[PDB]
């Protein structure tokens, strides 16, 4: 319901309820891992080898074919069983070539239950009795200072939780302009949240056809490995359109020149460095994590006056989200060729 | 490995290893005492000189064996056939497949 | 601002022919009572704008058996069987959902020739 | 209209460098790839490899050292040198033209394609035999 | 306490690459950014870059790009989560780069910015 | 969705015993009963029995006792608790038993009975 003649100053940067949501989603992410299977019995010597594939010395395969002993239902007996792993999940311990998983020396790992999914469902945050939620209905609003048109509301609108580092996906579009947002633009340690009007459609896919393979560890314990690759061994990627992306970069240059002078050259670059899930944008697509390189998008320079971009991905199977000390998640493989469609909404 | 099917009938001559990825098979034939001669240069593509009815299995199929289908056979079809598979996963085959022999009544 | 969009703008339709006007919102039109408040209108030159439909498909008393509203959520569409000389002019969408109220962009109905 | 013609010794004493030549007819040596194939008696052929100008000279890695392919742009011929003839080398050998072509199965820029070869016309053969 | 311990002063040659470590202890190392600053005689201070040790996202000074590189090492045990190490590989050494280098951390107050560098390393003198 | 997948149509001899499976998917299989019904030309429908897949308690038509038998197979994994299989061994085959067989499930509404059979298998034709 609308509320007139009112001037409440807002602040998204010293805002609460983004602090407690960041606490709540981490805590609930942990609460969806207690019924699941621990991979304590799987930290073991691996006897890995190259996958059956045409091999060139210069090129490096992204997959390894690892055989290993594994326990069974019966404590006396054990079984030789093989799986397929990525390069990023195994390291070499040191003729022969025997590996192990990377997280073995720091943390026992937890398989995600394949029954539960990772897709966003929209949360509506609701105020309890004796409080209220105000909403800035203003159009041109950098999130700091007076909002002339506020309105109370029972609950917030649909907030779908996306996990993404760069290029935040499936978000809320702006009304008419493209709005950049910062706490102090003359400072550089604070990020610049960009939100643009017309979304850029991104198409990400994995052309491999995986077969999973249930491996019993113990009584009522199932480890979902990767069986054979059926078809061509290919590299996953994402596609955006060249025209719409160059158009939205033109829009964000046009809006970034409001704070930096009109006679200013604005160029982009790729990331300076860091861990894999901050040098490039990570996301989830149908239950599998992509780390998809963005040096193709953010390469431009701008002067004061049916194609597409194929940008390549990588897939980890273990993750270390929010960088804890003893927590990881072995994401299980999923059947078939996987693809999804998302609307890029904003930037960081 | 000899297959004969009365003249004018059909014949399905398989050759080579079962597929792993995408393939570009090449079918040759060999009249006795002569040089070879190409009949099929892609999965289902033929050059000039060789007529139709010499169909080939497509390379899009995963985990099947390369076949060569002939309808309305003749005594000129009676020769030694050869396959040369080019899989997108297995390395380069510098030697051809196994010699398959056709006979006719 | 729940700014409305009307597609298409102009519609040359011969008299007796069919016509349909689509409207799209930027938010849901749903109010707390469950009744989304959409109001399809009239305009003729030299006259005041008038009602056609005051709800989703609940037309005003004084409308013949040709006009109907339809749609859901954010996407809505008008339906007219036969176009008359009285059915000419400019039509409009409108939200009575929540303050501020917004109109559309106007749709002119003409005759094919 | 092309047809080839090989020429060689035919009688080979062992541990001796075998050499062969191949004439042309119609199409010259620059205009196409070249390839050498061997076939034993009652056996499938063995594609020894291919030669072309600008480094397109890959060999069978089984032999890989005792075989050297060559051209003749002065006289417009093709030639071959072999090294260390054993008893298995008695086979009928073939110079032939071949044609490339890209089988593309995925993204082009990600090198998800390969080039197959196919020999369209052939030589006529030299029944090389090793004997003492 | 909040402690920042660097490495000893080092003598390098022109064209070499120096690696300087900065061990931090006494706080949750994943939370606060680490800045690097230099002190040149007759030139004053000059900023080099920052690193956020949670993922390792860095940002460099514009006129030092291509030469500098910053990495970190976290503590992965449920007993000592406090300590951590930052690094700086400063490469393309010239005789002008003879200077004293500092690794700094901001304060912990509410109105503290990022650049009000509260805690300071003891400094490492690099002579080329 | 709620899916019921039967087996293919089968040809049997008099005096034999047919086994027909009914795989169910898309709901918690332990909750809802599975009924079996037959369709004979010039005779209409006829009920065969039900099975409650929680324990396997069955009930048969009175004029088919001694001939029919019904079993089930549950899903024992914490990943796919949804699917399940029902079976029907129909024995003492006569030439009159040439018919199309259906395995059905009731609805999920509150006023739904047991016999308002909402979901239907595609049918299996048995010719003797
Ligand atoms: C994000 O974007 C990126 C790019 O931006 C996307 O990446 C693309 O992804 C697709 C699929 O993932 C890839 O497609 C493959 O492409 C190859 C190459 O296609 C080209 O070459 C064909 C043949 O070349 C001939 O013609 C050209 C001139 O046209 C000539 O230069 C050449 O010398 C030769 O003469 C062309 O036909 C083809 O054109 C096709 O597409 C045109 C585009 O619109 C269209 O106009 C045409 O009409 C035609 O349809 C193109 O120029 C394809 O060959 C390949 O398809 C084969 O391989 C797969 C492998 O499994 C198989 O499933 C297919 O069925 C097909 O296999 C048939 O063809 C084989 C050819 O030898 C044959 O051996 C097989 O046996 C099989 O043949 C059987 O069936 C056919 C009928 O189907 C029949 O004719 C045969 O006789 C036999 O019965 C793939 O389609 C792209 O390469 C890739 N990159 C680019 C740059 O596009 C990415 O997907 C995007 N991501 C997302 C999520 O959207
Ligand atoms: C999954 O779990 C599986 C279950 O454990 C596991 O399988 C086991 O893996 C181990 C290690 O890979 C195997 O040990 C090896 O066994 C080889 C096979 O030999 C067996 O079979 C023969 C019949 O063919 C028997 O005759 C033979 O018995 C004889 O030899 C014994 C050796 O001690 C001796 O004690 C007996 O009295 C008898 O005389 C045996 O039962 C065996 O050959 C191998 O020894 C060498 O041989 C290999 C070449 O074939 C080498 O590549 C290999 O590396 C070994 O070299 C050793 O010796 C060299 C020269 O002295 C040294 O330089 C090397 O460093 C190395 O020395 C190491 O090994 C010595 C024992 O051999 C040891 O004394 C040294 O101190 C040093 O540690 C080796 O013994 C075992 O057999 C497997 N069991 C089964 C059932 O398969 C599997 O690996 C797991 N992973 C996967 C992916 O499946
Ligand atoms: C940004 O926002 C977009 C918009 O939502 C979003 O795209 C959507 O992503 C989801 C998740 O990846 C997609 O949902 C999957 O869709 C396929 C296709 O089936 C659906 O669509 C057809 C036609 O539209 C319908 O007929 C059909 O009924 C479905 O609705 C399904 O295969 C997927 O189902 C599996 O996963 C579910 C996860 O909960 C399970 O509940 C389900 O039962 C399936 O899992 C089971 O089956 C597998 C195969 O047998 C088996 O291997 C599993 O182990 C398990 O047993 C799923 O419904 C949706 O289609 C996308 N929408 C569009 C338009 O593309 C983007 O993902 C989002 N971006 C980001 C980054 O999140
Ligand atoms: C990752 O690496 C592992 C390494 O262990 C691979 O696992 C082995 O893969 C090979 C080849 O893919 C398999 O070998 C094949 O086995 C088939 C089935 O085995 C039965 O038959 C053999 C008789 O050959 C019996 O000894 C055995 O006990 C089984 O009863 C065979 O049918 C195959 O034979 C075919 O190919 C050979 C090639 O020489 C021909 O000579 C034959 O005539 C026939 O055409 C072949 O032997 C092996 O079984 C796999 N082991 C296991 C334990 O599964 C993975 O495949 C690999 N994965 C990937 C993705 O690369
Ligand atoms: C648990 O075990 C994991 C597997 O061993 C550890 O992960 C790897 O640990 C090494 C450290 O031993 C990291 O660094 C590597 O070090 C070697 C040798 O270091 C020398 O070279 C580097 C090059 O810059 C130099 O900086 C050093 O000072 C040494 O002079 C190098 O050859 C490697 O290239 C690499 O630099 C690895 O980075 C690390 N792996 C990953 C993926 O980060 C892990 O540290 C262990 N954790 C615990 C708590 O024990
Ligand atoms: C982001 O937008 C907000 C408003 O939506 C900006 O806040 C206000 O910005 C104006 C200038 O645009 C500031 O006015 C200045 O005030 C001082 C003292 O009053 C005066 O001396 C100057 O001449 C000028 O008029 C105003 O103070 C400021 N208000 C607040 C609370 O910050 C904000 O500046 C925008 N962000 C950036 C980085 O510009
Ligand atoms: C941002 O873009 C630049 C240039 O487009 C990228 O720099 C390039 O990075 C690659 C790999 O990191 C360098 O390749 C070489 O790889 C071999 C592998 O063994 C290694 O031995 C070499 O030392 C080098 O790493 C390439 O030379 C380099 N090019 C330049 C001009 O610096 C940079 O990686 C991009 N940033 C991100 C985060 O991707
Ligand atoms: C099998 O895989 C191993 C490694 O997994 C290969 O060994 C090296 O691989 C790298 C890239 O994967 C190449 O740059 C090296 O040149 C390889 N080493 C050697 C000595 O060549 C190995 O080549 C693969 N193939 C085989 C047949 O072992
Ligand atoms: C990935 O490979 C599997 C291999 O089983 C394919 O599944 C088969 O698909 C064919 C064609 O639709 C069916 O007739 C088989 O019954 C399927 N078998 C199984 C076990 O599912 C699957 O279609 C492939 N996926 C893609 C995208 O090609
Ligand atoms: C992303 O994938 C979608 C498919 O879901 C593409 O949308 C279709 O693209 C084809 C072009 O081949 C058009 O003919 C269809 O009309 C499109 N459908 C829809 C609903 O838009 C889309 O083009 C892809 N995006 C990029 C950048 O490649
Ligand atoms: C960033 O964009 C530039 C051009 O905008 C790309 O530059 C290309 O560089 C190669 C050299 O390897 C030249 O052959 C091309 O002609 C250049 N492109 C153009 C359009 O001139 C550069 O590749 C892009 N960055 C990345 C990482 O792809
Ligand atoms: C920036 O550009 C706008 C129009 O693009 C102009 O109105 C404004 O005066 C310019 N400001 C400066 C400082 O150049």
């Amino acid at each position: 319901i609308h509320l007139e003649n009112v001037t409440e100053e807002f602040n998204m940067w010293k805002n609460n309820m983004v602090e407690q949501m960041h606490t709540d989603i981490i805590s609930l992410w942990d609460q969806s891992l207690k019924p699941c299977v621990k991979l304590t019995p799987l930290c073991v010597t691996l006897q890995c080898t190259n996958v059956t594939n045409n091999i060139t010395d210069d090129m490096r395969g992204e997959l390894k074919n690892c055989s290993f002993n594994m326990t069974t239902e019966l404590r006396d007996k054990k079984q030789k069983v093989y799986s397929l792993f990525y390069r990023l999940d195994v390291v070499q311990i040191n003729s022969n070539k025997e590996y192990r998983l990377i997280n073995c020396n720091t943390s026992a790992c937890t398989q995600a239950c394949p029954k539960v999914s990772f897709e966003p469902i929209p949360i509506h945050y609701c105020a309890p009795a004796g409080f209220a939620i105000l909403k800035c209905k203003d159009k041109k609003f950098n999130g700091t200072g007076p909002c002339p048109s506020v309105s109370t509301v029972q609950c917030t609108h649909g907030i779908k939780p996306v996990v993404s580092t760069q290029l935040l996906l499936n978000g809320s579009l702006a009304e008419e302009e493209v709005m950049i947002r910062s706490e102090n633009i003359t400072n550089n340690a604070k990020n610049i949240l960009v939100q643009f009007n017309t979304p850029v459609q991104i198409n990400c896919t994995r052309p491999n056809n995986n077969t999973r393979k249930s491996i019993r560890i113990g009584p009522g314990q199932a480890f979902y490995a990767t069986g054979d690759i059926i078809g061509d061994i290919r590299q996953a990627h994402c596609n955006v359109s060249k025209a719409t992306w160059n158009e939205t970069l033109g829009k964000v240059v046009k809006q970034l020149r409001k704070h930096f002078g009109n006679n200013t050259i604005i160029r982009f670059a790729n990331s300076s460095g860091g861990d894999l899930e901050v040098t490039t944008h990570s996301f989830n697509c149908g239950g599998e994590f992509f780390y998809c390189n963005t040096s193709g998008l953010f390469n431009s320079t701008w002067i004061s006056n049916n194609d597409s971009i194929t940008l390549p991905c990588r897939i980890k199977q273990i993750i270390n989200m929010w960088q804890r000390i003893g927590q990881c998640m072995y994401a299980p493989p999923i059947q078939g060729v996987i693809r999804c469609v998302s609307n890029i909404t904003g930037l960081i | 490995t000899f297959v004969s099917v009365a003249p004018g009938q059909t014949a399905r001559i398989t050759c080579g290893e079962e597929s792993l990825g995408s393939r570009s098979v090449i079918w040759y034939q060999q009249r006795p005492g002569q040089a070879p001669s190409l009949i099929i240069y892609n999965n289902n593509d033929r050059p000039s000189g060789i007529p139709d009815r010499f169909s080939g299995s497509p390379g899009s199929t995963f985990g099947t064996t390369a076949t060569l289908t002939i309808t309305s056979v003749e005594a000129g079809d009676e020769a030694d056939y050869y396959c040369h598979i080019w899989d997108s996963r297995r390395p380069t085959n510098w030697v051809f497949g196994e010699g398959t022999t056709l006979i006719v009544l | 601002d729940v700014l409305m969009t009307q597609t298409p703008l102009s519609l040359p339709v011969s008299l007796g022919g069919q016509a349909s006007i689509s409207c799209r919102s930027s938010q849901s039109v749903v109010y707390s009572d469950g009744d989304t408040y959409l109001e399809w209108y009239l305009q003729k030159p030299g006259q005041s704008p008038k009602l056609l439909i005051y709800k989703v498909s609940r037309r005003f008393s004084g409308v013949p058996d040709r006009f109907s509203g339809s749609g859901s959520g954010t996407d809505f569409t008008l339906k007219i069987s036969r176009v008359e000389t009285e059915d000419l002019g400019v039509y409009y969408c409108f939200q009575g959902s929540h303050v501020p109220y917004t109109f559309g962009g106007g749709t002119k109905l003409e005759i094919k020739r | 209209q092309v047809h080839l013609q090989e020429s060689g010794p035919g009688l080979v004493k062992p541990s001796e460098t075998l050499s062969l030549t191949c004439n042309v007819s119609g199409t010259l040596v620059r205009d196409n790839y070249w390839s050498w194939i061997r076939q034993p008696l009652g056996k499938q052929p063995e594609w020894i490899g291919y030669v072309h100008d600008s480094g397109d000279t890959n060999y069978n890695p089984s032999l890989k050292s005792r075989v050297h392919l060559s051209l003749d742009k002065s006289k417009n011929l093709v030639s071959l040198r072999l090294t260390g003839v054993t008893a298995a080398d008695s086979a009928i050998y073939y110079c032939a033209t071949t044609k490339h072509g890209r089988r593309i199965y995925g993204v082009v820029a990600f090198k998800e394609w390969f080039t197959y070869f196919y020999m369209d016309v052939w030589g006529k053969g030299t029944s090389v035999t090793v004997s003492s | 306490q909040v402690q920042l311990v660097q490495s000893g002063a080092v003598i390098k040659t022109p064209g070499s690459s120096v690696k300087i470590s900065c061990r931090a202890s006494g706080y949750n190392f994943r939370d606060y950014s680490i800045h690097w600053v230099r002190l040149i005689p007759d030139k004053g201070f000059e900023w080099i870059g920052w690193i956020k040790p949670l993922w390792g996202a860095v940002s460099y000074a514009r006129q030092l790009q291509g030469r500098v590189s910053m990495t970190r090492q976290l503590s992965q045990d449920p007993d000592d989560p406090d300590w951590g190490v930052a690094y700086m590989e400063f490469s393309g050494l010239t005789p002008a780069d003879t200077a004293e280098y500092f690794c700094v951390r901001r304060g912990s107050c509410d109105y503290c910015g990022d650049f009000p560098w509260q805690y300071w390393g003891q400094g490492t003198v690099v002579v080329v």
